[PDB]
């Protein structure tokens, strides 16, 4: 009974591992060996946004690459104009423990959530002009850790109750529940076509989910500690993860295995955030040691370092046009980088 | 009564994850290289852009 | 060649004062996590007063010591006013620092709601106004000199009046404030030691009480030993037999207090970190 | 041209109006002390919150002597391996509530509370946070010790050699048997407290009851002591 199912699971795992080993022929570094290295990356703080009173936990760029929203653990959701440094909105929150925020691709909504287990939707552009809560999504039994809009009516949320969910904002009800993780789910990343999405969890495993189907397709391992950050490659066929064991990895969906590892000997702090560039050549990652390290996605060579934050770097974003890079930190400052 | 159900659900999930077709790593790595080459001219963070059209100067 | 040795010593003293107070001033400007606290609004004022002592006062008396006379002639009557102002400001800044620390430690909740950045400005303005009032108005009125080179003798009235407002009132406030801080610091140590002893008895200090005495002794003995011999003779001499060389030595002892002020008041964890950052990025 | 000037003027007006509102909130934020409330559902934690006032996080605002307090309950569908514990690394204090009469109830509930206290005490994100320890349900413990079949030595063998500490201030009417158990439990918590104490955080034990008007004053006084010790430590006097 139990022994039979344990043996069946062991055989299935052995078959999966054997298939992965068989498909492994050459490494990414071996193929990317004659490529000319990028060199060195010079990026300077072009803007610095102030106004948050406490630690900043999240930020999110708009699709126009000009506006961005940020979240602080003081109950504020501030919308910025990155070109002119002006503040467009300042939305006070009911709960003071926000841990994530999002920007609707249409630009009419911003989301929010945290320790209150609620995802709050805010109406930005309305005939009245003021900003008010449109919906409140309840049903998770753990803290909201990430949320990503698909359109003006659908949103995917991840929670510390080992479950991701897909919602319908118009009705306020869950549509699909994604189960299978054993630890808290920490991060989300939507595919470019919004047809799939990956999530990282505290059980050191990542999973690829089918939005319209609701089932787990592929499961990726390799990290030894909790996975804090996850991001898709611009192609849409690969993704990157950041973890507490001070390493970053690149996984290929089609090859179904890890390709590269981004680590260094003088790095012992965990990764808080991770992102890519427009071409996918650079892999920007935030760290607990107060700075951001720019990597080379094809050679694992550190192209540069972004320094200037007094405290821990918590969030990190890259514009849709590739123009600028924004980072938030626990010192309550948003710094925009370019170069 | 729930341990047997959880074990059978895990086995069912693992059966589905083992039926996919996997391509060689060499072809997978050759496609990421192809993407970066064809878009390296529109990565402002990689190739520096003159301040004439830079909106952050 | 004792003249060369004395000149080297005086130059070293002036350079040390300048370097220390510039480093204190430089760190606060560069880092905004030091400028944020209202308690550091009083350390920078002290650094400014010490800097003005180092620039406008020490070099000219040092030159007059080496040469043997006063080469400036008409600058004696302005140098005296600058000396009085820049020393009184330093002493008053020390007194204000002590009062700030006492109010923070004794009433931690009323301190957080009432010590707004607009009260530090009022306190600093009062200190510098008192410094200006007794140094320039009387000196450019021939009120400091007795009615009966730069070696004037102060009036019997002005010497007593200025020595009180500039030393004796500030030094009593420092004594009362730093003894209440001592009483508070010893009640806390007794309560912690009681819990530690209870835990030890369940399983069945001296350095802490030494640390509090060391800091207070360093704070007060340095100030007293630097400024008390000067102010004792500043009152005895107008009544009148000690010559001017010993008085010059004590005058120079008074000004050496401004060299150690960065070490005493701006040498905590984050000021030291800023100094290391500005010096070799260490 | 003129359109850009008008847009910039409107944007500047909106930014100035926003920044005016952000200035009062800065003043309110600095006047408030954040408190993290831990414990278990078995302990009298819920009644204490109700007394202070009179499904995600529970938040409560109360004020004493013009000082604003703001407390948080994290008893919302939680488990071990607290990942959210890093959001409270700049709170004034942690309020740890323990039911002292749960020694016989079943491992032991009191042993679970001790394990949780040791876990919280040595957390890397809580190396500068002091803990206000409430040893709740003292009347129930007194009733259990007075009459009953529950012997502490059966569950805790070390109680067979415990001796009441000299720094004990028992209530005048209490049975001396009851006081020994109270101080044994308190010392059991303090052994964990002082076996790894760093000097940046301390513990403030209290013998409380679920229905007391003195708990608010206990929190206020312990927070005042915490702030005072922090001031003393920042001047190299402690
Ligand atoms: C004697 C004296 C006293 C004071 C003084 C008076 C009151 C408060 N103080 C605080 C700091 N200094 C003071 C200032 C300057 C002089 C002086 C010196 C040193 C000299 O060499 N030649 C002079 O003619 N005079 C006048």
């Amino acid at each position: 009974e139990l022994d039979q199912l344990r043996q069946e699971a062991e055989q299935l795992k052995n078959q999966i591992r054997d298939a992965r080993k068989a498909c492994a022929d050459a490494t990414l570094s071996q193929i990317t060996n004659n490529i000319d290295p990028v060199g060195r990356i010079q990026m300077r703080t072009r803007r610095t946004l102030r106004g948050h009173l406490a630690k900043i936990y999240a930020m999110h760029w708009g699709t126009d690459s000009r506006l961005l929203v940020s979240a602080s653990q003081d109950g504020k959701l501030i919308i910025w104009d990155s070109y002119t440094t002006n503040k467009v909105h300042a939305i006070p929150l009911r709960s003071s423990w926000v841990m994530t925020c999002a920007y609707a691709p249409s630009g009419n909504y911003v989301a929010c959530g945290g320790l209150d287990n609620i995802c709050s939707i805010y109406n930005l552009k309305t005939r009245e002009g003021n900003v008010r809560v449109s919906r409140e999504l309840a049903g998770h039994t753990g803290y909201l850790s990430c949320c990503r809009f698909l359109d003006d009516n659908q949103i995917v949320t991840s929670s510390g109750d080992t479950t991701c969910a897909l919602w319908d904002i118009e009705t306020g009800q869950q549509t699909t529940t994604f189960t299978g993780h054993t630890g808290d789910v920490m991060s989300l990343s939507l595919a470019p076509d919004t047809r799939l999405f990956v999530s990282g969890a505290c059980d050191a495993s990542a999973k690829l989910w089918d939005v319209r189907e609701g089932m787990c397709r592929q499961t990726f391992t390799g990290h030894e500690s909790d996975i804090n950050a996850i991001c898709f490659f611009p192609n849409g066929n690969a993704f990157a993860t950041g973890s507490d064991d001070a390493t970053c990895r690149l996984f290929d969906l089609r090859a179904d295995q890890e390709l590269m590892t981004y680590s260094h000997d003088n790095i012992i702090c965990g990764i808080t955030s991770v992102s890519f560039s427009k071409s996918g050549r650079l892999l920007l990652a935030g760290y607990d040691d107060f700075n951001c390290n720019v990597w080379d996605a094809l050679k694992a060579d550190r192209a540069g370092v972004l320094a200037g934050h007094d405290n821990r770097v918590s969030c990190l974003g890259v514009t849709d046009d590739g123009m600028a890079v924004a980072t938030g930190s626990w010192d309550s400052f948003l710094k925009i980088w370019n170069g | 009564t729930a341990s047997i159900a959880q074990a059978r659900k895990l086995v069912e999930q693992l059966k589905m994850e083992a039926n996919i077709d996997r391509i060689k790593v060499s072809k997978a790595a050759a496609d990421l290289m192809a993407y970066c080459e064809a878009h390296a001219k529109e990565d402002p963070l990689l190739t520096p852009v003159p301040a004439s059209e830079n909106p952050f100067r | 060649s004792v003249r060369i040795l004395t000149a080297c010593f005086l130059s070293l003293l002036i350079l040390s004062t300048l370097l220390g107070n510039t480093l204190v001033c430089a760190a606060v400007i560069r880092f905004r996590h030091l400028r944020s606290k209202v308690t550091n609004f009083f350390v920078i004022s002290l650094a400014v007063s010490d800097l003005l002592v180092a620039v406008l006062v020490m070099p000219w008396k040092a030159v007059a010591e080496i040469a043997g006379f006063w080469p400036f002639g008409s600058f004696c009557n302005i140098w005296v006013a600058f000396d009085i102002m820049c020393s009184t400001a330093s002493i008053l800044n020390l007194c204000v620092i002590s009062v700030d620390r006492y109010w923070a430690i004794s009433s931690p909740f009323r301190y957080e709601r009432k010590m707004t950045p607009k009260a530090a400005f009022i306190l600093i303005s009062v200190a510098w106004t008192l410094s200006v009032l007794i140094s320039f108005i009387p000196v450019q009125l021939s009120w400091h000199k007795a009615k009966p080179n730069c070696d004037s003798s102060l009036s019997r009235t002005y010497a007593i009046s200025s020595s009180v407002i500039s030393f004796y009132i500030p030094v009593a406030i420092m004594i009362v404030t730093y003894t209440r801080i001592y009483r508070i610091a010893q009640k806390q140590i007794r309560r912690i030691a009681a819990l530690e002893r209870a835990a030890v008895h369940a399983k069945n200090s001296f350095k802490r009480e030494t640390k509090v005495l060391k800091t207070l002794s360093v704070i007060m003995g340095v100030f007293v030993c630097c400024w008390l011999p000067f102010f004792i003779l500043n009152c005895i001499l107008p009544f009148c037999c000690i010559d001017s060389n010993t008085f010059d030595v004590f005058v120079w002892f008074g000004w050496a207090n401004s060299s150690l002020n960065p070490i005493i008041y701006a040498f905590n964890a984050d000021f030291r970190k800023a100094f290391s950052t500005l010096l070799g990025c260490y | 041209t003129e359109d850009q000037r008008n847009e910039e003027k409107a944007q500047r007006e909106a930014n100035k109006k926003i920044e005016k509102q952000l200035q009062k909130d800065k003043q309110v934020y600095r006047a408030t002390h954040r408190l993290l409330l831990l414990g278990a559902g078995e302990s009298g934690k819920s009644t204490i919150v109700k007394q202070m006032r009179i499904s995600g996080i529970f938040e409560t605002k109360f004020q004493v002597d013009k000082v604003n307090f703001h407390m948080f309950d994290v008893g919302a569908q939680r488990d071990e391996r607290r990942k959210w514990i890093q959001c409270f690394n700049d709170v004034t204090a942690i309020i740890f509530v323990v039911a002292s009469s749960s020694y016989n109830m079943v491992t032991n509930r009191l042993q679970e509370a001790l394990n949780l206290f040791k876990s919280i005490w040595n957390n890397r994100w809580l190396r500068t946070i002091s803990v206000i320890l409430f040893l709740n349900k003292q009347d129930l413990l007194a009733e259990k010790v007075l009459a009953g079949k529950s012997k502490i030595e059966d569950y805790f063998p070390e109680f067979a050699r415990y001796t009441t500490p000299e720094d004990a201030t028992p209530e005048p009417g209490e049975d001396p048997r009851v006081t020994r158990a109270k101080y044994f439990i308190r010392d059991e918590f303090l052994r964990i407290s002082t076996a790894s104490g760093d000097g940046r955080h301390y513990c403030y034990p209290h013998f409380t009851c679920s229905v007391d008007t003195e708990n608010i004053r206990r929190v206020f006084n312990d927070c005042r002591d915490i702030i005072q010790r922090m001031h003393l430590r920042q001047y190299e006097l402690l």
